[PDB]
């Protein structure tokens, strides 16, 4: 179970190869579900599966 | 003077990432092929209105324009926003600071923040209480006109100011730009594999 800034859900976290622009916080999928999130306390970008 | 804007003036509408997808969104955009008023630098300071938002492009290398003013009654009796290139850093200040009617320099405040071969584009909009700035910097050879081409703008800063606006003015100094207003439009943006908007369709156009 993951919770980033209140964005809460369940899934497996992994390191992401997506190149988020510096102002982007999460990547939204076709089904309007967050498939990628920035770690709030780091520059790290993680992919949700 | 007037000149058509071809397609430029589109910006990443939200703070969300997307890839390899056609995404439809309703937002304040600069409609394609609309005339944008053209101005040139000499001596004066032309007046401009401001509604919904504005897209503002320029081309220069001598820093002829240093920044902007935004407000309703600009003559130093209500809260207004002043943006200026300090010397190398960029400073934004919301205050009732004193201006002339055509201020320029030589060679109760409420908010503070700090940061011809080139063409710089900006979008300023006041929505949901926030003042949002988007920008793009690009090398160019068409010193005369904003070129036939495409490139999306990305936010520079996003302030929670919330003041009222009906006008704005450019700021210069003593030792060549275009302005066009936004409208609410539905756009279709093509996010490429790397997540950058490579093309768009203003599908209220035709
Ligand atoms: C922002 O301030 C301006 C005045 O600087 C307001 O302009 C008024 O707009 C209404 C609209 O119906 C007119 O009836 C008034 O005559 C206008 N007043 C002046 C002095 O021009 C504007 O309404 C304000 N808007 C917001 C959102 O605060
Ligand atoms: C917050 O986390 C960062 C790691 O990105 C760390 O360097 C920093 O020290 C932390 N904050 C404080 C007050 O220690
Ligand atoms: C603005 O553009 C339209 C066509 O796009 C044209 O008919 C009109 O004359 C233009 N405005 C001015 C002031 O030339
Ligand atoms: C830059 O801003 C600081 C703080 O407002 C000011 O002290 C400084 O003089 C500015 N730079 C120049 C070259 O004046
Ligand atoms: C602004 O400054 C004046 C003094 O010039 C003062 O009387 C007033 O209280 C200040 N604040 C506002 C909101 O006018
Ligand atoms: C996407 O980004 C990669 C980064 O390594 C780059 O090599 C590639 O050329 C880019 N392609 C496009 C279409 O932007």
């Amino acid at each position: 179970n993951f919770n980033f800034n209140g964005l809460t859900g369940t899934g497996v976290l992994t390191e992401s190869n997506k190149k988020f622009l510096p102002f982007q916080q999460f990547g939204r999928d076709i089904a309007d579900t967050t498939d990628a999130v920035r770690d709030p306390q780091t520059l790290e970008i993680l992919d949700i599966t | 003077a007037y000149t058509n804007s071809f397609t430029r003036g589109v910006y990443y509408p939200d703070k969300v990432f997307r890839s390899s997808v056609l995404h439809s969104t309703q937002d304040l955009f600069l409609p394609f092929f609309s005339n944008v008023t053209w101005f040139h630098a000499i001596h004066d300071n032309p007046v401009l209105p401001f509604n919904d938002g504005v897209y503002f492009a320029s081309t220069e290398k001598s820093n002829i324009i240093r920044g902007w003013i935004f407000g309703t009654t600009l003559d130093s009796k209500t809260q207004s926003l002043l943006i200026v290139n300090n010397a190398t850093n960029v400073v934004i200040k919301v205050c009732e600071f004193q201006f002339c009617n055509d201020p320029f320099l030589g060679v109760n405040c409420t908010f503070e923040y700090v940061s011809f071969k080139n063409l710089r584009e900006f979008v300023f909009k006041n929505i949901d209480g926030y003042f949002k700035i988007y920008s793009k910097h690009t090398p160019i050879n068409l010193v005369r006109d904003l070129p036939q081409g495409f490139s999306a703008l990305e936010p520079l800063v996003d302030l929670p100011i919330g003041i009222n606006i009906t006008r704005f003015q450019t700021l210069l100094a003593l030792h060549a730009y275009y302005v066009g207003y936004l409208q609410p439009r539905t756009f279709l943006l093509k996010y490429n594999e790397n997540g950058t908007i490579t093309d768009a369709v203003d599908c209220a156009l035709d």
